[PDB]
């Protein structure tokens, strides 16, 4: 409503998708990626490090709680798990963050490829 | 790469914790990517590297189990609904998940004959 | 329309080149061992590697000349590698795909092969046919199950799940099929509870996007929510929380304005007894009393008697 | 046909006998079997590469 107006669309681009995904943090450092397959450990029930359901780079699970632990209550608004990558809010921010497999090889997109038109 | 909470891993107690069908794409895809690089260095023969690059470009399946390799198999050799298979059919989210959401607040009961009441008004 | 076929289809013809070149390679097997082994012993004394070619060999070696040792010594542990890429199918078959992919159950086996050559052992007395495999099958497995269920499993678990009942299957002797019952735990020296723990942790996740059933309007997972708020307690709690202070209206504002929210409330939950001690009336006492005063300015049931239904 | 199994000397004029291919094959068909019986349409286009 008002805030939005009209939707352009173009070929996306790494270096451009390199503008979102990564979220440098005042650990002073640089967070975006993922690297290693994962859901949570079995025994505990929460993602891991990288981890496809990350509780750090991705955010919370139990709402306002650093994977480092020692994190309860909420009101904080910048927390960065001192010693972990937990930056809590509501467990909502988690839904609004992406990462990337970072293809070692320059793979091409099937959506041009055998594409009915096959633009490429 | 889509956020996790939405492809989410699901809960049924007992050990049958369903998880999802694109994180496994990933599961692939990340491994095919890392294990590879993890060749590079040792720079061993391309028979295990250049041959994997295809098993790397194979990420195309992530984007579509289905265009152009044979599809990969699911619990029932299904075209593991690709991330590009969520908002695609009339039954694929998209319109039905917006143009035609189901929605709340209303009734759904058998409409038996009941001509006693008038027309401009119905009988709840 | 197939890369597996590809493997054939270009290596099914690849041979073993016999095992004679084993020594021809042996010369190189070493030589490489050397060439590096020095060059990182020399990393390791200093410069963490000067990135110098000559240091690529403790002994002297004209750049091109030693460039011939490597590359030639390398194709040695590369051709033989590509050569020993037929019998590998054995591991593939034996381990089909191990809940993964035939190919991934052979490329991870390739992680073997290399992990043979090197510590394949020349002047041994027979091919890695009894040693190369060895790695192979110890490198796959490790994978496989590292690999593939999208929950990593510890081996102490993903093996108990496949041994606790396996044993029993055979242990069923002297018993009735499924032997005893919790004696199984004792048999493997464990506590049932951990057993279920392991039992529960087996099989795999369901599709969660598979047909509901014989019919359609159905991929599973059209199929839950955990939590929103159940509109009911979001229109509740706000009222409650807000009222917890919005009904704070049976006291003078000396306490109503401060202790209102204990030391926190609405807050993450805190800024406390000290602080108020200062933060409000340079007290340390008066916190507890006027707070207790208000702490009762609501309880005799008439004080703030508009939220008694709370019963919470 | 018959160029992969039972390649017996003109066994077709012994089993077909009546108008098998206008009674006598066609142009384009030759029916060579020496290397076709168990060895043509099996790798000669089939199942290729080896």
């Amino acid at each position: 409503t008002n805030q939005f107006d009209y939707v352009k669309i173009g070929l996306a681009s790494p270096e451009r998708i390199r503008q979102w995904g990564e979220r440098t943090l005042p650990n002073g450092q640089v967070v975006g990626e993922v690297t290693k397959p994962e859901t949570i450990n079995y025994r505990t029930l929460k993602p891991e490090m990288d981890g496809l359901f990350c509780e750090r780079i991705f955010g919370p699970a139990k709402d306002w709680e650093c994977h480092c632990g020692k994190y309860k209550r909420v009101r904080h608004r910048g927390i960065v798990c001192e010693r972990c990558g937990v930056e809590v809010t509501e467990s909502r921010v988690r839904r609004h963050r992406m990462g990337y497999i970072k293809l070692a090889a320059p793979v091409a997109h099937v959506w041009y490829l055998k594409g009915i038109p096959s633009y490429i | 790469v889509i956020p996790p909470d939405l492809r989410p891993m699901v809960q049924l107690d007992g050990g049958r914790f369903a998880t999802s069908d694109l994180n496994d794409l990933y599961r692939r895809v990340i491994n095919r990517n890392n294990r590879l690089a993890r060749l590079q260095e040792i720079l061993a023969p391309e028979i295990i590297v250049r041959n994997e690059k295809r098993m790397l470009q194979e990420v195309d399946a992530l984007i579509d189990n289905g265009r152009r390799g044979r599809t990969v198999v699911g619990a029932n050799n299904r075209p593991l609904k690709s991330l590009s298979d969520i908002i695609e059919g009339k039954q694929g989210r998209f319109r039905q998940n917006l143009l035609g959401k189901r929605v709340d607040y209303s009734g759904r009961s058998v409409i038996v004959v009941g001509p006693k009441l008038k027309i401009h008004q119905c009988g709840l | 329309e197939d890369s597996i076929r590809l493997y054939l289809q270009e290596i099914g013809r690849i041979r073993l080149l016999r095992a004679d070149e084993e020594i021809e390679l042996a010369r190189k097997i070493a030589d490489l061992l050397e060439l590096e082994r020095v060059r990182e012993r020399l990393s390791e004394k200093l410069e963490r590697d000067p990135r110098d070619s000559e240091w690529a060999e403790a002994v002297q070696l004209p750049l091109p000349a030693f460039r011939y040792r490597l590359h030639i010594g390398r194709r040695a542990k590369d051709k033989m590698v590509q050569s020993n890429l037929r019998l590998v199918v054995s591991i593939a078959k034996k381990y089909m795909n191990r809940g993964l992919s035939f190919q991934d159950l052979i490329q991870e086996g390739s992680l073997g092969l290399i992990r043979a050559a090197e510590k394949f052992d020349h002047e041994k007395g027979y091919k890695f046919s009894t040693y190369a495999t060895w790695w192979i099958r110890q490198a796959i497995t490790r994978a496989i199950a590292d690999q593939s269920r999208t929950i990593r499993l510890p081996v102490h678990l993903y093996e108990t799940i496949s041994r606790i009942k396996k044993t029993t299957k055979l242990l069923s002797q002297e018993m009735g099929r499924k032997p005893t019952e919790e004696e199984i735990a004792t048999r493997m020296e464990m506590t049932i509870e951990k057993l279920r723990f392991i039992a529960k942790s087996a099989q795999l996740p369901i599709s969660l996007e598979t047909p509901i059933g014989k019919e359609e309007d159905s991929r599973l997972g059209d199929f839950i929510e955990s939590d929103g708020e159940t509109p009911e307690d979001q229109v509740s709690k706000n009222l409650l929380r807000e009222d917890l202070e919005k009904v704070l209206d049976s006291l003078s504002p000396r306490e109503r304005d401060v202790l209102r929210l204990r030391y926190g409330l609405d807050d993450g939950r805190m800024k406390t007894l000290e602080e108020i001690g200062q933060i409000f009336n340079v007290t340390r006492e008066r916190i507890r009393q006027i707070e207790a005063k208000a702490l009762r300015k609501l309880r005799h049931p008439n004080r703030n008697s508009v939220l008694k239904e709370y019963i919470r | 046909v018959l160029l992969k199994a039972l390649g017996l000397s003109d066994n077709e004029i012994f089993d077909a006998l009546r108008h098998p291919e206008y009674f006598q094959k066609t142009i384009e068909k030759e029916g060579q079997f020496s290397e076709e019986e168990a060895l043509m349409e099996l790798y000669r286009k089939l199942r290729p590469g080896e």
